């Protein structure tokens, strides 16, 4: 049967296997309908979208809202500039704040 | 990467040649940019709104269910 | 076959002497070449080993009992078309040698019968766009193969603007559907049948309505078929239909897999619309190709409620229907091929143009045909019959086999509708017998000899010499008794339809 | 790294680029959209079973 | 201050007032360029070099080459800021908020010891899975040739 | 904004602006195909990518070569 | 593989582009300073064509046309073979068959345009000769 | 290859711009549940110059991590944890091996190959005073899988492709060795 | 439903030619001289020009020849395939495979013939030309690969049948056959 989902490498690439677990579901002879690997085909959806995870994503934040809950306590630290990930922030022991050399590898 | 070269000559050429509705649209330009930045959500207001005029699911439909589900599933809880 | 012959008769035309006999006799060469290739396919294809389905080509291509019955048909149509360009239509050098004037002409015919029979095997959205593309771009080119006649290069300047925004919404659909699952294989894409957006299909089918000339789309066509030359009008209004209805009938299979009412209604719309342009259209025309683009709208819209009921009676229907209208469409242009040789010429008002590109082209040059010939008169009268639906013509049972599945499956506003439909469109089909011959016992002794026919030299005065050529007459009369006497076996060709299966199984 | 995953500015601001039948049922129909909201709710609808 | 917005309603704005067919060539030009640009950073850099070398390099100099052979002959300011201003609120592609407004990431893996470019994976593909692909195309390409000379060659 | 069919304003008043209307349509699919398939690590969707950008080009060449004989089918005199 | 340097690079040709239009605009002498009789938009006399110095007021062969046609797929077949080349070895024998199937259909439509001789810009209006033939009574 | 991904490091920030990337950190450390291993600190370079003695004695808890990967069905990760330590503490015992036996001959190899762009064809001077001194001291031998013993390309005499620029510590040492040791 | 012993799902281009019967030539050599006469039975039917009857002229003659050269073959090649594939008579060619099998497990050579192509180029060469003859009238396909891939379980050339034990061959377990799947993968998992 045809490839799909291959990788920029040439191997299967990340939601290749949920695919597949459909495939073998649904080709399979011991079954009488599709019910079955109706939970498979929302795991191959799922790994592509993440709709549902991005949905889950939404609800604690809106949560944390409503009760007031300080995004910068709660969340995870992060730098947006790749200059400044300074070894200050990478916590190498006697590193400065000095920005980190991206120009040329 | 082309458009990164190209970008301030024609922005000088865009001015030259038609300087009044340059500025308008640089205008425009900045006054979203800037509420992004400084988040005036008049764009977003605006997506709030359009998405109820036309039954999409909103943040605030959202929401609900999870508020419909949240006195609900406490409501066996009793 | 197809494909190693089409590159022999490519580097072999390119070589000889520009002439009308070597052309004439390439053309011969490719009738041979459709020819061999029906017993190539016939002989290895089996009704009963493809019934289950088959996967070629890394399951880009999947062939089955349903798609099988059209390649064989859309073979048989292609050598009763070739037929016309290969030997003589009339047998007068001045109309006929258009036919033999383009080299390229049957070359390009062959590039089509590859794209118009491999689309119903299409199972791949990657391979449906390159497939449908490799049919749209060789009907531009035989639009334009006469590239010296000002309406024929306008008709495929109109052609290629509508097919191409027709094949971005066909490209757009496929896009959308990748975007939503990331699989490209048809049968991968059944898996999710009930986890996708629906009506993106139902934009793929938009894009396939456009190219079959539906309504509101109809405009372009009705356009096309008036312009373009006679014998390339015959070609490009009945073999796109062919091969894409059939591509229609299958993604509409498995689009009823979830039975989605929202997209039923819509299509029915399009369906009920079409009717009443196909039918109130033709009745204020003057132009006979123009008659018969409304005539060929209506009988697409009898063919796609068929299609959309989508039952197992569905199949018989449609089965049926598209094997007896294009012998009908066939017949009916062969006819106005011919008599073309009995049109009179001056020795004035209205100054009508005719050029040698539709020397037939208004209805009422068909004046008087019941006494130039009355044999052929016939012959187009028992076609038009059939198109009206007089019993037991093939026209009949074909309105009867549709109007089954169309109210077993519950659409009888669309059943009530096309019956409607099919006596406004009476009017139009009865002008053409009215012209025929009403005023047959006016001009029954009456000194013609100023016909076109009467430019023909004599050349012996001894032996007979017969007015048409002979194969073109002995085609005519073959689809007239066919339409006519379908009758004695039509039990036998019904029941033969029965098998012709599109997973049905059990 | 995280990162959004949202359609390029011009497929999604050029006047003529953004026109087709698929691009205005995503931008303007909801029939896609309620359909797989159902899936969300049902996510948080599940958690008592 | 994602730059991108005002390429495109400069692009928009000269869209709507485009008189001549040296105008309708430019608009061509000045979104490929967006095109281009937008796949160089973020998307694919590959395609983005494709599009130059078949759009830019093979089929806008022959538009350009054609309006040379077919002629050169022959609206308000405040219709086209309220049409453009009113084209520039909704810009949202797609009505899945949470999709638009949640970020995420992979993770990487060393599983993948021979790593080698995109186009080795195409080319691998095209010449082995998908090699009718490849061969109906040069068949497309080859009706054309033939396409080609029997609309515009005379005698 | 679109629903009113503004893109008909955008469109040129020649038959060559249709054609490029056409192919910067075209070209929208395309981009939406390079989109999703690098987001999902698919090679198969750039394999798609690439057969519409090459079908894209066939699809202008034909169009271009009816348009030229189109264009001197009218300055057809020649009688010099 | 960081292309920050390249970016700056990029950048800079950008900003030298307005640097060569304006350097003109801001060290040529002030048309007052050489000879005032006019900028170059009333001096409609400098401001106007060449034409070697009498004033005066395309139906281009179509060998030229089909030329310019017959590049677009002589192009897309070389675009195409680029999958090819970076994948020359991993395909082995089986794509490189493929490949030269590839070329060999291509193949067939350079003999056909080269056999009618499309390229040709051909002389069918002029260069005639002729016998001149006495035609004694 | 230097395709973006949405899994590390961009080739420009024009890149991070557009897709608006944000580098989290997390400072949750792993649970005790899980006992703690000693994560290897070498760099690239030191790395892939003691690659093929991690390969020599590290062997069999590879291919038991891997076997592992293979047979936990999608589960590898959190069912590989204890056989994925083995592998981090086994190669901690080869670089820390080398750096108290063969320090100068280690580091004389991995400078050269942050010397000559991380390839193995640039640097096999000093990548052959490593092996020998490798083998005396602690049995390691360098094997390429699947070929001859006599057509093992680091030992070919006369290599086709060879550096365009010599590394000055690499020849240095080589020809002192050639005194040392080929007596 | 007539049907028969799958012999091979794709059969090998060399074999589907080696398989002839001398009927196949029969309709191989119709089909060549068939095309030029049809050419003739057409000037016949119809003179192409005038009223009378004239012999082409000979280079559409050579033309014809070539195009139902190709023509023929290819009618012989579906009908000879409709055999291995079971759908037409084939138990003369299911003793004339079987001998060569038998042979060919007996010498612990593979029955499908070493092969170049890898593992992945095996089994994507028979995706390819598995089933391809059915579109044999459109273009052509052939499988010309020594893949692995043919629909047969190497299990039924072990039993013996009707007047084959006189051939009294050996036949090793298929563990020791050389180029075989089950005899590859015995160092590495994932290399043959
Ligand atoms: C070889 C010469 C040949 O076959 O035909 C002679 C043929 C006759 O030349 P001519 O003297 O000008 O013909 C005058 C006659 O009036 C031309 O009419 P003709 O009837 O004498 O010949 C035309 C020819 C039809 O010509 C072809 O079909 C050639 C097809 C090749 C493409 O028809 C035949 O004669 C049939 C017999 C030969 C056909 C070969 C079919 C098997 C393919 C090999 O010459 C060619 O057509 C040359 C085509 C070959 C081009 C080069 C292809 C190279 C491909 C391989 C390169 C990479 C490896
Ligand atoms: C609109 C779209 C159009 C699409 C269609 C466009 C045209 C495409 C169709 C053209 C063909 C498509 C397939 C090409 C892609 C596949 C290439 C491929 O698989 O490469 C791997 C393949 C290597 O696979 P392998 O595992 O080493 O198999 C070895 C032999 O191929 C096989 O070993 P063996 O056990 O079969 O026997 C070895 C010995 C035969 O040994 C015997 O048993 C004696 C048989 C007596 C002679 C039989 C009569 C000879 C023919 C008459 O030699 C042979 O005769 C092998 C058959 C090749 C002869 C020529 C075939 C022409 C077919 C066309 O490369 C080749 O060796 C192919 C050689 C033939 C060249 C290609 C033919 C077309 C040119
Ligand atoms: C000329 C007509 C040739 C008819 C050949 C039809 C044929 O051979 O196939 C019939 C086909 C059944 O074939 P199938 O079920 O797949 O299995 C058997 C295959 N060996 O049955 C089919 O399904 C084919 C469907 C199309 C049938 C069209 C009906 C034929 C019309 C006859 C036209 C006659 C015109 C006069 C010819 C004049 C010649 C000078
Ligand atoms: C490095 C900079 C290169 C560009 C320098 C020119 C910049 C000026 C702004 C034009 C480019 C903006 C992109 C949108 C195209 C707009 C083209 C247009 O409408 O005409 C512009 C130009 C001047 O005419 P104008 O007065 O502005 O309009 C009414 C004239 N009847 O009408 C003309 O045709 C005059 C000649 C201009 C030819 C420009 C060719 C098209 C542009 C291609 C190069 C730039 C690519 C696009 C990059 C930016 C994309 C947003
Ligand atoms: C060998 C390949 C080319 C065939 C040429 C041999 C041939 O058949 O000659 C053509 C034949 C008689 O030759 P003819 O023209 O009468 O003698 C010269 C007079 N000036 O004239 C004829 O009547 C045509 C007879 C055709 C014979 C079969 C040709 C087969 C060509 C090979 C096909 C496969 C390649
Ligand atoms: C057609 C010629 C067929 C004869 C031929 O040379 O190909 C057979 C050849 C087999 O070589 P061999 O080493 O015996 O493969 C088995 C190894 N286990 O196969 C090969 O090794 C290479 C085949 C290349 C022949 C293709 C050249 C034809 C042009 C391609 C289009
Ligand atoms: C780099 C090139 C190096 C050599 C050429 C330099 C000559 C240009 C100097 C110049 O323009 O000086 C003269 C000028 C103004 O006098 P102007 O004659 O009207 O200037 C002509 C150019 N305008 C009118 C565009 C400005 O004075 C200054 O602005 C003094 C500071
Ligand atoms: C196994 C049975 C095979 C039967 C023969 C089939 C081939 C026909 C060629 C015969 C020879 C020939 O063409 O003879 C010539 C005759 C007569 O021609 P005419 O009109 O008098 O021309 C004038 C003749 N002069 C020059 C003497 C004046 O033509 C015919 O009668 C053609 C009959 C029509 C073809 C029948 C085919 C039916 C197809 C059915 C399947 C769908």
């Amino acid at each position: 049967a045809p490839l799909q989902q291959v990788g920029r490498h040439g191997g299967p690439n990340k939601c290749f296997g949920e695919f597949q677990r459909v495939v073998e579901c649904m080709t399979n002879a011991k079954h009488d309908s599709y019910e079955p690997c109706n939970n498979l085909k929302n795991d191959y959806l799922e790994c592509r979208k993440h709709k549902v995870e991005r949905y889950k994503a939404f609800l604690m934040q809106k949560h944390a809202e409503e009760l007031g809950k300080d995004p910068e306590e709660i969340g995870a630290p992060f730098v947006r500039k790749r200059r400044f990930l300074t070894s200050k922030t990478l916590g190498l022991v006697d590193g400065d704040d000095y920005e980190i050399g991206v120009e040329k590898i | 990467p082309y458009l990164v070269a190209f970008r301030p000559a024609v922005l000088v050429f865009f001015f030259i040649r038609q300087p009044i509705g340059a500025g308008l649209l640089a205008g425009g330009f900045l006054f979203w940019q800037a509420d992004r930045h400084f988040n005036f959500g008049i764009r977003d207001n605006i997506h709030n709104f359009k998405q109820t005029i036309l039954g999409f699911p909103t943040q605030a439909s959202k929401w609900e269910t999870f508020k419909q589900v949240d006195a609900q599933k406490r409501a066996q809880l009793v | 076959m197809l494909f190693t012959s089409l590159l022999l008769i490519i580097v072999y035309g390119s070589l000889v002497n520009k002439s009308h006999l070597l052309t004439k006799l390439i053309n011969r060469l490719g009738l041979i070449i459709i020819i061999y290739t029906l017993l190539i396919h016939l002989n290895i294809n089996t009704l009963e080993n493809l019934s289950i389905g088959i996967n070629m080509f890394n399951n880009l291509l999947l062939i089955n009992s349903f798609n099988n019955t059209i390649i064989e048909l859309i073979l048989i149509i292609c050598i009763l078309y070739v037929l016309l360009i290969s030997f003589n239509i009339t047998g007068l050098s001045i109309i006929d040698n258009l036919n033999y004037s383009k080299r390229t002409f049957i070359v390009i015919v062959l590039f089509n019968i590859i794209g118009l029979t491999l689309l119903p095997l299409v199972n791949d959205i990657m391979i449906l766009f390159i497939i449908i593309e490799l049919q749209s771009y060789s009907l531009y080119l035989l639009t334009a193969i006469f590239n010296e006649s000002h309406n024929s290069t306008k008709s495929a300047l109109y052609y290629f603007i509508v097919g191409s925004i027709a094949s971005f919404i066909i490209l757009d659909a496929t896009v959308s559907i990748y975007d939503d699952l990331g699989l490209t294989n048809i049968q991968y894409i059944l898996m999710y049948i009930d986890k996708l957006e629906i009506f993106d299909l139902l934009c793929l089918l938009f894009g396939l309505f456009i190219k079959i000339g539906l309504a509101p789309f109809y405009s372009y066509s009705i356009t096309i078929y008036s312009l373009s030359p006679t014998i390339i009008t015959n070609y490009i209004s009945l073999m796109p239909k062919l091969s894409i209805l059939t591509l229609i009938y299958i993604i509409m299979h498995y689009i009823n897999i979830v039975n989605n009412t929202d997209l039923n209604y819509v299509i029915s719309f399009l369906i009920l619309i079409s009717m009443f342009i196909g039918s109130f259209g033709g009745l204020n025309v003057i132009r006979i190709k123009t008659l018969l683009a409304y005539s060929s709208l209506l009988n697409v819209s009898y063919m796609l409620l068929a299609i959309l009921s989508n039952s197992n009676e569905s199949i018989i229907a449609y089965i049926y229907y598209i094997i007896q209208y294009s012998l009908t469409h066939i017949n009916i242009f062969s006819i106005i091929l011919v008599i073309s040789i009995y049109l009179p010429i001056m020795n004035n008002m209205l100054n009508v143009m005719i050029t040698k590109y539709s020397p037939i082209e208004y209805i009422n040059q068909l004046k008087n045909l019941f006494i130039n010939n009355i044999f052929i008169a016939i012959a187009l009268c028992i076609s038009i019959f059939s198109l009206i639906g007089i019993p037991p013509l093939t026209g009949f049972y074909g309105k009867y086999l549709v109007l089954i599945s169309g109210l077993n499956n519950g659409y009888v506003l669309l059943s009530i509708v096309l019956i409607i439909a099919s006596s406004i469109s009476t009017v139009y089909y009865a002008t053409i017998l009215k012209v025929l011959s009403f005023d047959t016992l006016s001009f029954k002794d009456i000194i013609s000899n100023n016909l076109i026919i009467n430019t023909s030299p004599e050349n012996n005065n001894n032996e007979i010499k017969p007015e048409i050529s002979n194969v073109i007459s002995y085609v005519i009369s073959s689809l007239t008794l066919i339409i006519l006497l379908i009758i004695i076996q039509y039990e036998n060709i019904v029941k033969g339809a029965y098998l012709v299966l599109l997973y049905n199984w059990v | 790294p995280y990162s959004n995953t949202r359609r390029p500015w011009v497929l999604r601001r050029h006047i003529i680029m953004k026109n087709s039948p698929t691009k205005w049922a995503r931008k303007y129909s909801s029939r896609r959209d309620e359909r797989e909201q159902e899936i969300k709710d049902d996510y948080i609808r599940g958690m008592g079973e | 201050m994602n730059l991108e917005i005002l390429d495109l309603s400069i692009l928009g704005f000269y869209s709507l007032i485009s008189s001549n067919s040296f105008e309708s060539i430019a608009i061509l030009v000045a979104t490929i360029m967006p095109v281009i640009t937008e796949l160089w950073y973020n998307y694919s850099q590959l395609f983005a070099l494709l599009y130059t070398l078949i759009y830019v390099g093979a089929v806008v100099i022959l538009f350009v080459f054609i309006l040379s052979v077919i002629n050169e002959k022959e609206s308000g300011l405040f219709i086209l800021i309220l049409v453009l201003l009113l084209d520039d609120l909704d810009d949202n592609e797609s009505n899945d908020n949470d999709y638009n407004n949640v970020y995420i990431t992979d993770y990487a893996d060393w599983f993948n010891n021979y790593n080698e470019s995109d186009l080795s994976v195409i080319g691998n593909l095209l010449f082995t899975e998908y090699a009718l692909l490849l061969l109906i195309i040069s068949f497309i390409l080859l009706m054309s040739i033939i396409g080609l000379i029997l609309i515009v060659k005379k005698d | 904004m679109d629903l009113i069919l503004l893109m008909l304003v955008a469109v040129g008043l020649n038959i060559i602006d249709i054609y490029i209307m056409i192919e910067i349509l075209i070209m929208g699919c395309t981009v939406n195909t390079i989109y999703s398939a690098s987001l999902d690590n698919d090679m198969i969707g750039l394999i798609y990518s690439l057969i519409q950008i090459i079908i894209a080009g066939v699809e202008s060449a034909i169009g271009l070569s009816i348009l030229v004989n189109y264009n001197r089918i009218r300055n057809s005199e020649e009688i010099e | 593989m960081l292309q920050d340097l390249f970016n700056n690079y990029v950048i800079l040709v950008g900003i030298l582009g307005l640097i060569f239009l304006g350097v003109n605009y801001f060290i040529v002498e002030s048309p007052r300073m050489d000879e005032n009789n006019g900028n170059i938009s009333d001096y409609i006399e400098k401001s106007g064509p060449f034409e070697c110095g009498f004033s005066s007021f395309n139906p281009i062969p179509i060998a030229f046309i089909l030329v310019a046609l017959l590049f677009l797929p002589f192009d897309l077949e070389v675009s195409s073979m680029l999958p090819y080349i970076v994948s020359i070895y991993s395909v082995g024998i089986y794509g490189l068959i493929i490949f030269i199937l590839f070329l060999l259909i291509l193949i067939v439509g350079f003999i056909y345009e080269f056999n009618t001789k499309s390229l040709s810009i051909t002389t069918i209006l002029h260069k005639k000769n002729k016998a001149l033939v006495k035609n004694l009574y | 290859s230097s395709t973006h991904t949405n899994d590390s490091l961009n080739s420009s920030n024009y890149v991070d711009k557009l897709k608006d990337t944000h580098f989290v950190f997390e400072n949750d450390k792993l649970p005790s549940e899980i006992p703690d291993v000693e994560e290897v600190g070498a760099t690239t370079a030191p790395l892939l110059s003691a690659a093929y003695f991690i390969g020599a004695k590290c062997q069999d808890y590879n291919d038991d991590f891997m076997l592992c990967q293979k047979e936990a069905k999608g589960n590898g990760p959190i069912d590989c944890l204890k056989e994925g330590r083995r592998v981090t503490r086994c190669a901690s015992g080869v670089l820390k091996d080398l750096n108290t036996h063969c320090s100068d001959e280690f580091r004389l190899h991995w400078q050269c190959l942050s010397f000559s762009n991380l390839e193995y064809k640039n640097c096999r001077k000093a990548e052959s005073l490593l092996n020998k001194c490798v083998f005396e001291k602690m049995n390691l031998v360098k094997k390429i899988p699947g070929i001859p013993e006599d057509r093992q390309i680091h030992l070919k005499q006369n290599p086709v492709l060879k550096p365009v620029a010599l590394h000055q510590d690499s020849e240095v040492a080589f020809k002192k060795a050639q005194n040392e040791n080929s007596i | 439903m007539e049907t028969y012993e799958l012999i091979d799902s794709d059969p090998k281009f060399s074999r589907v030619v080696r398989y002839f019967r001398p009927s196949d030539y029969l309709t191989w050599a119709l089909g060549t001289i068939g095309a030029p006469g049809l050419m003739v039975l057409f000037e016949k039917i119809e003179p192409a020009k005038g009223n009378t009857f004239k012999m082409p002229p000979p280079s559409i003659m050579r033309i014809a020849t070539t195009i139902g050269f190709f023509g023929g073959f290819y009618y012989a090649y579906t009908s000879s395939t409709k055999r291995f594939w079971g759908y037409s008579e084939n138990a003369k060619e299911v003793a004339k495979d079987r001998y060569e099998v038998k042979k060919a497990l007996s010498e612990k050579k593979s029955p499908y013939g070493s092969s170049l192509l890898n593992p992945y180029q095996q089994d994507m060469s028979a995706r390819n030309s598995t089933n391809s003859q059915l579109l044999l009238a459109i273009f052509p396909w052939f499988n010309v690969a020594n893949h692995q891939s043919h629909g047969i379980d190497l299990r039924k050339y072990y039993e013996v049948r009707d007047g084959e034990e006189n051939w009294n061959f050996t036949l090793p377990p298929l563990d020791q056959v050389k180029d075989l799947d089950v005899a590859q993968y015995k160092e590495y998992s994932n290399y043959p």
